[PDB]
């Protein structure tokens, strides 16, 4: 597998780190279904 | 604002090409992920992908 570490940019006062985890985890299966990609886990930090 | 996102994929294996952005596989992979991400964050808060780095898992 591959461990990828990058920087994700979001508008300020729009989306919180908590919301990002919600959609990504919820989309892990569907985003995966659309692109046929497999994800093990996601982690987002504001620091 | 910027956030640090990290995750592991099983669909793909680590490649030397991914150990260097000098390859199209790496560049496209980013794009594919960037494309996929745009679907997840369609909320609009999304702006773009920057400072990407890959590593064996």
């Amino acid at each position: 597998s591959v461990v990828v570490q990058l920087t994700l940019a979001f508008r300020e006062g729009t989306i919180n780190v908590h919301d990002v985890e919600t959609q990504f985890n919820q989309y892990k299966t569907e985003a995966a279904s659309r692109y046929n990609l497999t994800i093990s886990d996601v982690s987002v930090s504001d620091v | 604002s910027f956030f640090f996102l990290s995750f592991h994929i099983s669909n793909l294996q680590f490649n030397s090409s991914l150990e260097d952005p000098s390859t199209d596989y790496y560049q496209e992979l980013q794009r594919d992920i960037s494309e996929m991400f745009l679907q997840i964050y369609k909320q609009g808060g999304f702006l773009g992908l920057s400072n990407i780095k890959f590593r064996p898992g």
